[PDB]
RNA sequence: CGUGUAGGCGGCCUGGGGCGUCCCAUGUGAAAGACCACGGCUCAACCGUGGGGGAGCGUGGGAUACGCUCAGGCUAGACG
RNA sequence: CCUGGUCCACCCGUGACGCUGAGGCGCGAAAGCGUGGGGAGCAAACCGGAUUAGAUACCCGGGUAGUCCACGCCCUAAACGAUGCGCGCUAGGUCUCUGGGUCUCCUGGGGGCCGAAGCUAACGCGUUAAGCGCGCCGCCUGGGGAGUACGGCCGCAAGGC
C-alpha cells in the first residue's frame, strides 16, 4: 500500500477477420515517499484490470532512490532506447521541473528538488523505464568509498 | 578418502564443446578430453557443503533436479532418503516464478488421492474413471517429488545447469541460492555455489549426490550406508 | 600505430572490466604510470608493475570490481563506470583554474597534467593551478 | 576504386629553450545599463550612493606535466 | 616472354622515415561515339506469325547496328558489404584456402557460418564489428519540385560534373 498514481493509458489494437479486437495499457508509478519506488506495466480487455495489474507489478518491481535533502545525490545522463533523459539535482527550495512521466514518477520517489530534461524519443513508455534505471544507478559518497576499500 | 574416490572414476568430462568461463577450473586436455582440475574441486567442494550444512543445521528445505536419464533415478532415491522435494520428470516451466499456479495441481493430485479410497466410485460411469485415473496417473507422474513443502524452497541443488538452466533462472529472479554440480558445459557465474565435476557418468553423480544428502543428515543425525546405487550401475 | 596511447590504455582498461579480468597490460610510459599512480592512489584499482613482452615494458595494472551480486545477471558492480577522455589529439582542451570541472559532484576524478605534475579536480584546486584536463573517471 | 599535393594528426628515453598552456603581480577594461546591499520621492516604475564582479589585451616574474621547437639515443610502428 | 601486388620464415639492415588526404593525377562493367578491320552465334531497331477488345508486348520464324579486334573518346551504375581508410583493444566454436614448425599439435594471412560481452528503433552486427577508443577525409539536415533550371567546366555527340 503506498501512493499509486498512473502516468499514460492507452487503447491498443490487433486485426482479425471480422474486425478489430482491442487491449488497454496502463502504465503506473508507485511511491511512499521516503525514496522508494517502482515503476508497472499492465496490458489487459479492460481499463479496470490493467491499471489494477499495473500497481501489482509497480510494487513488484522498485528502487532504493537514494536522497540527500530532498533532492539527489549526483547529476546523471540515460539512453534507454532511442531516449535520453537528464537528472540535475536543485538547491533545497525549487521544485521537481520535468514533464509527466519523469515528473510523476519523480514525485513519488519524494524528490522535490531536481532539474530534468527528456531528450531524444519522447515516448513515455521508454521515458519511464529511462528513469527508473536512472535512479537504479544512484551512489552516494558512501557506497563509492566503500568499493574503494582495498 | 575424498581425492581416492573422485580421482577413482568421477572427473574430467566434456571436451571441446566447453565454455571459456569455465575455465579456472580446468588442467589441461588429454586425449581431446577436458580435464578438470578436482583439486580445486575440492576446496570449492567444501564451501558448498559449509552452505548445505549451515541450512541443513537450520532447518531450511532443498529442491534437486535433474531431467537427463543418466541421473534421474539416482536423484528420486537420495531425496526421499532425505525427505527432500525434487523434481525428476520434466521440469515444468513456472514452478518456482508461478508458484501459486503449479501448486493450483498439486491441490488437485489429492483432489484424486482422496478420491481414489472412496464411495464414490460406485458410481460415475466408465468415461470418469478412465478419465480420473490417468489424470491421477500422470499428476503423479510429474509431481512424485513436487508436493512436499508449499513453499519456495530455501535453496537448489542441481546436476547439469546449462542443462536445466531454465530452473535456474526462475530460482535466480526469486532469489533462491543455486547450488549445482556443473561440468565443463556448463557456465560458473550464475550458479551460487558450485560443484565443478563429470555430469554424464552415473559414477561421479553417485559420489557427490551421496555424500551432499549424507551432509544433509549429519545435520540431523541418523549416520548410517549410503543409499541403493548399486544394480545394473556398469 | 596509435596516436593517443593515453585514450588507448584507458580504453584497454574500459574494455578490461567490461568482462572483469585479473588485469590488463598496457605498454609502458613514464605519463602512463603517472596517469596510473592516481588511479590507484584514488582507489580506482589494485595498482601496476612494470613487466615486458620479449624486449618491451608494459604495465600489469590489476583491475578492481565490486561485490558480487544477487539476482540474475549477478555480475559485480564496478569500480570504473565510466573513463572517458577529455582533451584530444585533435582538440587540446586546456582549462584555467576556476575553471575546472567538478567530477560528478566530488564523487568521480578529473585527471589533468599540470605545469607541477599530474594532479586532479581537487589536488590541483589546492595547489591553486590548471593544465591540460586530462580525462574524467568515476 | 586508387595514387598522391597542401593541410590536419604523431611511438619509447634523455636534456636545452619556454612559443602554446598554467599561476602571481600590475596597467587597462569610462560612465549609463545589469547584478548585491542602502536609502530618495506616500510604495512602485523611475532615481542617488556604496560595494562587487567582466572576459579579453599590454607589462614584469615564475612553473615545465602535456603540446611545440632544437639536440642525443632506442626498436615495439613503417620500410628494406 | 614481359610485369604488379601479396603472405610466410630467419631477427640481418635503416631507426619513426608514420596515418589520413581538399584540389590534382590515373584507373574505371554495360551500353554509346569516332577511324579502320572482323561477322559464325546472339540481337535493340525493324518485317512477319499467333494470342488479344487491341498487343507498337510477353511465345514463334526472320534480321540491322551492336556484341569481337586495334587506336582514341565517353566516365555512368542496385560501381552493393547499399558498411571510407589506418591503428589499438574486447569469449570461443565450426570448415575452408594458402604459408611455417622438434607436425594426433601450435602458429601467420585470407575467405564463410553460429555466436560472449557490448551496440541496435528493430531486422541484425559481433576480432572480416554495425562493440569499445584515437586520427584524418567524404557526406546528411522533411516529401515532391529535381539531379530539373540558370551559370560554369568537360564532351565529336549522346550526355556528364
Ligand atoms: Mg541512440
Ligand atoms: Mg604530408
Ligand atoms: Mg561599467
Ligand atoms: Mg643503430
Ligand atoms: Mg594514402
Ligand atoms: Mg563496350
Ligand atoms: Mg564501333
Ligand atoms: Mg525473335
Ligand atoms: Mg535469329
Ligand atoms: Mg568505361
Ligand atoms: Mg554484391
Ligand atoms: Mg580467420
Ligand atoms: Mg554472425
Ligand atoms: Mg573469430
Ligand atoms: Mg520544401
Ligand atoms: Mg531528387
Ligand atoms: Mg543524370
Ligand atoms: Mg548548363
Amino acid at each position: 500500500d503506498f501512493e499509486e498514481k498512473m502516468i499514460l493509458i492507452r487503447r491498443t489494437a490487433r486485426m482479425q477477420a471480422g474486425g478489430r479486437r482491442f487491449r488497454f495499457g496502463a502504465l503506473v508509478v508507485v511511491g511512499d515517499r521516503q525514496g522508494r519506488v517502482g515503476l508497472g506495466f499492465g496490458k489487459a480487455p479492460e481499463v479496470p484490470l490493467a491499471v489494477q495489474k499495473a500497481g501489482y507489478y509497480a510494487r513488484r518491481n522498485m528502487v532504493e532512490v537514494p536522497l540527500q535533502n530532498g533532492t539527489i545525490p549526483h547529476e546523471i545522463e540515460v539512453e534507454f532506447g532511442a531516449s535520453k533523459i537528464v537528472l540535475k539535482p536543485a538547491a533545497p527550495g525549487t521544485g521537481v521541473i520535468a514533464g509527466a512521466v519523469p515528473r510523476a514518477i519523480l514525485e513519488l520517489a519524494g524528490v522535490t528538488d531536481i532539474l530534468t530534461k527528456e531528450l531524444g524519443s519522447r515516448n513515455p513508455i521508454n521515458i519511464a523505464y529511462a528513469t527508473m534505471e536512472a535512479l537504479r544507478q544512484l551512489r552516494t559518497k558512501a557506497d563509492v568509498e566503500r568499493l574503494r576499500k582495498g | 578418502v575424498k581425492e581416492l574416490l573422485e580421482a577413482g572414476v568421477h572427473f574430467g568430462h566434456e571436451r571441446k564443446r566447453w565454455n571459456p568461463k569455465f575455465a579456472r577450473y580446468i588442467y589441461a586436455e588429454r586425449n581431446g578430453i577436458h580435464i578438470i582440475d578436482l583439486q580445486k574441486t575440492m576446496e570449492e567442494l567444501e564451501r558448498t557443503f559449509r552452505f548445505i550444512e549451515d541450512l541443513a543445521m537450520r532447518g531450511g528445505t532443498i529442491l534437486f533436479v535433474g531431467t537427463k536419464k543418466q541421473a534421474q533415478d539416482i536423484v528420486r532415491m537420495e531425496a526421499e532418503r532425505a525427505g527432500m522435494p525434487y523434481v525428476n520428470q520434466r521440469w515444468l516451466g513456472g514452478m518456482l516464478t508461478n508458484f501459486k499456479t503449479i501448486s493450483q495441481r498439486v491441490h488437485r493430485l489429492e483432489e484424486l488421492e482422496a478420491l481414489f479410497a472412496s464411495p464414490e466410485i460406485e458410481e460415475r460411469p466408465k468415461k470418469e474413471q478412465v478419465r480420473l485415473k490417468h489424470e491421477l496417473e500422470r499428476l503423479q507422474k510429474y509431481l512424485s517429488g513436487f508436493r512436499l513443502l508449499k513453499r519456495l524452497p530455501d535453496a537448489i541443488f542441481v546436476v547439469d545447469p546449462t542443462k536445466e538452466a531454465i530452473a535456474v533462472r526462475e530460482a535466480r529472479k526469486l532469489f533462491i541460492p543455486v547450488i549445482a554440480l556443473a561440468d565443463t558445459d556448463s557456465d560458473p557465474d550464475l550458479v551460487d555455489y558450485i560443484i565443478p565435476g563429470n555430469d554424464d557418468a552415473i559414477r561421479s553423480i553417485q559420489l557427490i549426490l551421496s555424500r551432499a544428502v549424507d551432509l544433509i543428515i549429519q545435520a540431523r543425525g541418523g549416520v548410517v550406508e549410503p543409499s541403493p546405487s548399486y544394480a545394473l550401475v556398469q | 600505430m596509435l596516436t593517443d596511447p593515453i585514450a588507448d590504455m584507458l580504453t584497454r582498461i574500459r574494455n578490461a572490466t567490461r568482462v572483469y579480468k585479473e588485469s590488463t597490460d598496457v605498454p609502458a610510459s613514464r605519463f602512463k604510470e603517472e596517469i596510473l599512480r592516481i588511479l590507484a592512489r584514488e582507489g580506482f584499482i589494485k595498482g601496476y608493475e612494470r613487466v615486458d613482452v620479449d624486449g618491451k615494458p608494459y604495465l600489469r595494472v590489476y583491475l578492481k570490481y565490486g561485490p558480487r551480486r544477487q539476482g540474475p545477471d549477478p555480475r559485480p558492480e564496478q569500480v570504473i563506470h565510466h573513463i572517458r577522455r577529455i582533451s584530444k589529439p585533435g582538440r587540446r582542451v586546456y582549462v584555467g583554474v576556476k575553471e575546472i570541472p567538478r567530477v560528478r559532484r566530488g564523487l568521480g576524478i578529473a585527471i589533468l597534467s599540470t605545469s607541477k605534475g599530474v594532479l586532479t579536480d581537487r589536488e590541483a584546486r589546492k595547489l591553486g593551478v590548471g593544465g591540460e584536463l586530462i580525462c574524467e573517471v568515476w
